[PDB]
């Protein structure tokens, strides 16, 4: 620190990261006098003094597998139109052929989709019925979403077409196209640099991100542990089905645990507490059980707010927050599909090698004091220039640059030097 | 109405439901016609079309049901919205 | 006595004032900068100029204003220091929690 | 109101506010046995016939034990540099003493 | 059933921290490692600081 030195960068990077997301969780749907009772009449007609219980923990069971449904929903299908991208794939010397579609697969899913899918081991694969199994005959069963998984991945395919081919304009009205290398400098402008840098170093910059994507790919094979959100879900959710199961064999102080059993080898009128001592203990196992469902029902909505708000914000735009579409200067991302949730690829810019200048506020030329527009002042030792803030590009100081307010009395740190007024050749 | 058996392949209800002894009015729902084949399980008093609307009510699996014009109750797979291309 | 027990945190009392006087430092001597790569710095008085412009003023208001600005800040900080001291609870947020 | 008049400020303020904010609670640990049966050996094993009503309250009390930590650190181990101020305390009139 | 209730008590509370201290996070990365135009969002007024 000192107060009259500038550091400035003359040189940038492109960025690419990612970031993962939840968005449901296993739908579940539970049958008490199958649970409770098994196969016994004597016991049903017992239970059927506790007749308002069961409706309750139902009606929370459906509850949470409908908001699972509204969730996707809400996050996967904003807009309802079906883009599709051009048969020629020339986007300026971009390389976007690891995120989009693989016609030649059976799944018409991008190259970073099947690492995706592969990476998360499930439980469950098909629901035309183990772990499975013996649950569908203790009574709990595990029903299917609504939205298959071919047809999340072509509303995704329709995100990534409409943003390459139209901007950010699909999203706010009717789409509109404008070449690639032109858009890029609307985003470029939109983080403070003026737009003929793009233009001027184009072929570093394809070159850049064409690099960083395909280091996005070969990272996420290693270091087996970036998928760990989406894992918990899956070894959360078979966690507590099997404690619910393996609580089936308890006696709970009666004297055995099949129904059968304490029926016969005892007169009625005190094989009856028994019966009840092991209903209200399995009723009471049921209730855990779903209170912990709603709990961990509504950690997951918030994090499923947070991904549409996101999707919105980060891919139908460009946003000015800071940390919340990654680290940098924010200059456009891309959504990809991944089991149970999603995975955002952000795209930023990042100052590189700076240097050392002395500033001064402000100039005296003739009694009057000179402020920059758009930019500051810096000197190498000899002259004085003036250049815009993010990237280092001196220009000569002249009244189309500078404005006058005042005279140079007040100011503190005020230096001396001449401004141009690019008119005297001009007419003399 | 309509019936679903959420876990079974229905060439084998009958076996499943026990329908030997049942209600004659609960037999029709068992082998009938309109039987439909879906992943969730399968469908029974409904007719299989090869439009596509928009959901009303949600079977599953990317099937819906809905009742429209002789009434009946058909079920069919949903859309997802208008087709377009950018030039 | 009776099963009961607490256990402690991970990050101690002292190493939480480090961070905070970290992010002190960092934003006092390069601005909005070492949030988004590599620290640069930059006179103060010529940041608040960028943040002047950044609400809608033009940026020689600072300049000619500079020592007024001074004071008022001075001034609103130490108001701060005697009223989180003399208003009752002020901190009710955080003794719910104990 | 009216259709050809405006007002404009000539003059300032600089204002400075507080926000409090919770960012964690207390670690706490149960011991069933010690709980509910205390130094009795009778008890124990009629409790042994409860499947599990102990691994339960154990994974749920640790879960909340380490979501503090990460509370924490989420809050404050934003930036992995330790900045430092300098020796000279001028900063063009402002005074950051406090 | 005392101990269940405790419990259950915690895990609710628990809840409604990690939903502050979100909050927290979100303004330190807007409010102090940059100058938001959220209003209201920093302060009551034109925001410069924190
Ligand atoms: C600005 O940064 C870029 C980033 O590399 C520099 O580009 C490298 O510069 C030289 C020029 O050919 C070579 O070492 C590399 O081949 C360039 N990058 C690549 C990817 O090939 C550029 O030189 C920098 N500009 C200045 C003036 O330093
Ligand atoms: C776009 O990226 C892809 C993926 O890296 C490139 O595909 C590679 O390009 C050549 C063509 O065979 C070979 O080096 C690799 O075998 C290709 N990989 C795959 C998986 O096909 C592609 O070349 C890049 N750009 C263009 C214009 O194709
Ligand atoms: C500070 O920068 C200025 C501008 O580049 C330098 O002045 C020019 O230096 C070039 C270098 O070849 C000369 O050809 C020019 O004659 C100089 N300016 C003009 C208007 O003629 C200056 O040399 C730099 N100072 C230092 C110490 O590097
Ligand atoms: C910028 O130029 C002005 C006028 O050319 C300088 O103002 C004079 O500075 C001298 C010091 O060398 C004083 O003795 C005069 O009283 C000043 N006022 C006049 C001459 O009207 C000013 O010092 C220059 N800025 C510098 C050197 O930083
Ligand atoms: C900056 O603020 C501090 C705190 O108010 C000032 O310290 C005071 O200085 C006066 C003059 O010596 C003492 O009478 C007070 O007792 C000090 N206050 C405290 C709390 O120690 C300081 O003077 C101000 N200016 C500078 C340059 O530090
Ligand atoms: C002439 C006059 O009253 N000027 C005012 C006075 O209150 C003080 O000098 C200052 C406070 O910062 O504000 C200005
Ligand atoms: C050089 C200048 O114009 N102003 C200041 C001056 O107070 C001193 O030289 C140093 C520390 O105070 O920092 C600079
Ligand atoms: C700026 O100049 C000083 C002069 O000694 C030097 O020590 C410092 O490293 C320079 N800063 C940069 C970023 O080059
Ligand atoms: C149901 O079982 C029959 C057995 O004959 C089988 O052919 C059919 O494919 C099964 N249904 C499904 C959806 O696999
Ligand atoms: C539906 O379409 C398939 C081919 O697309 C055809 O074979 C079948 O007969 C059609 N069924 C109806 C009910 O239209
Ligand atoms: C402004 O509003 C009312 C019109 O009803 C009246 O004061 C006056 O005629 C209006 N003036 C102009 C310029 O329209
Ligand atoms: C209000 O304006 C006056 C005159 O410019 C001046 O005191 C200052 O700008 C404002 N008042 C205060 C107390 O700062």
């Amino acid at each position: 620190y000192s107060n009259n030195s500038i550091a400035i960068p003359t040189n940038f990077t492109i960025s690419v990261t990612t970031e993962i997301l939840p968005v449901s969780m296993t739908k579940t749907s539970v049958d008490c006098t199958m649970y409770i009772c098994g196969d016994s009449t004597e016991c049903s007609n017992l239970l059927l003094q506790y007749g308002s219980f069961c409706t309750q923990l139902k009606r929370a069971l459906t509850g949470i597998a409908v908001e699972q449904d509204k969730n996707t929903q809400e996050v996967f299908a904003q807009v309802k139109q079906i883009y599709k991208t051009p048969p020629i794939k020339y986007f300026g010397g971009f390389n976007f052929s690891q995120i989009l579609p693989d016609p030649s697969k059976p799944s018409k899913r991008s190259p970073i989709e099947d690492l995706l899918f592969n990476k998360v081991t499930l439980a469950d694969a098909g629901f035309i019925k183990d772990l499975i199994c013996a649950q569908k005959f203790k009574g709990l069963t595990v029903l299917p979403p609504l939205l298959t998984d071919e047809m999340i991945a072509q509303y995704t395919s329709a995100l990534l077409a409409g943003t390459i081919t139209s901007g950010w304009t699909f999203g706010a009205g009717p789409a509109l196209q404008i070449p690639f290398p032109m858009q890029m400098a609307y985003r470029f402008n939109g983080i403070g640099v003026t737009q003929n840098v793009l233009y001027e170093n184009q072929k570093l910059i394809a070159n850049q991100f064409n690099s960083a994507i395909g280091k996005i790919q070969d990272s996420l094979s290693s270091t087996p542990s970036a998928l760990g959100k989406l894992q918990d879900v899956v070894n959360h959710n078979a966690q507590a089905l099997n404690t619910l199961v393996k609580q089936l064999s308890s006696k709970f102080g009666a004297i055995s645990s099949v129904l059968n059993d304490i029926f016969s080898r005892l007169d009625p009128p005190e094989a009856e507490v028994q019966i009840d001592r092991l209903i209200t203990g399995r009723l009471q196992s049921l209730q855990t059980y779903v209170t912990q469902q709603l709990i961990r029902a509504a950690e997951i909505r918030a994090s499923a707010n947070l991904a549409a708000t996101k999707m919105s914000e980060c891919v139908l735009g460009q946003s000015k927050r800071v940390d919340f579409c990654g680290k940098g200067y924010h200059l456009m991302s891309f959504p990809q599909s991944a089991p149970h949730g999603v995975v955002f690829l952000h795209v930023t810019y990042v100052p590189a090698q700076e240097k050392n200048f002395t500033t001064a506020p402000a100039i005296c030329h003739d009694g009057k004091a000179h402020f920059p527009r758009e930019g500051v002042f810096v000197s190498n030792g000899t002259h004085w220039f003036v250049t815009q803030r993010n990237f280092y590009e001196p220009q000569i100081i002249t009244t189309d640059n500078t404005f006058v307010s005042g005279n140079c009395d007040v100011v503190i740190g005020i230096v001396n030097n001449t401004v141009y007024d690019p008119l005297q050749p001009e007419l003399d | 109405v309509a019936v679903l058996y959420q876990g079974v392949n229905c060439t084998e209800v009958p076996v499943a439901i026990h329908a030997d002894q049942l209600t004659p009015t609960w037999r029709v729902y068992s082998t009938g016609s309109n039987v439909f084949q879906t992943r969730a399980g399968c469908l029974i008093g409904a007719e299989y079309v090869n439009n596509s609307y928009e959901c009303d009510i949600p079977i599953g699996a990317g099937i819906c049901a809905s009742y429209q014009t002789s009434q009946s109750i058909i079920a069919y797979t949903m859309s997802l919205g208008a087709e377009n291309s950018v030039a």
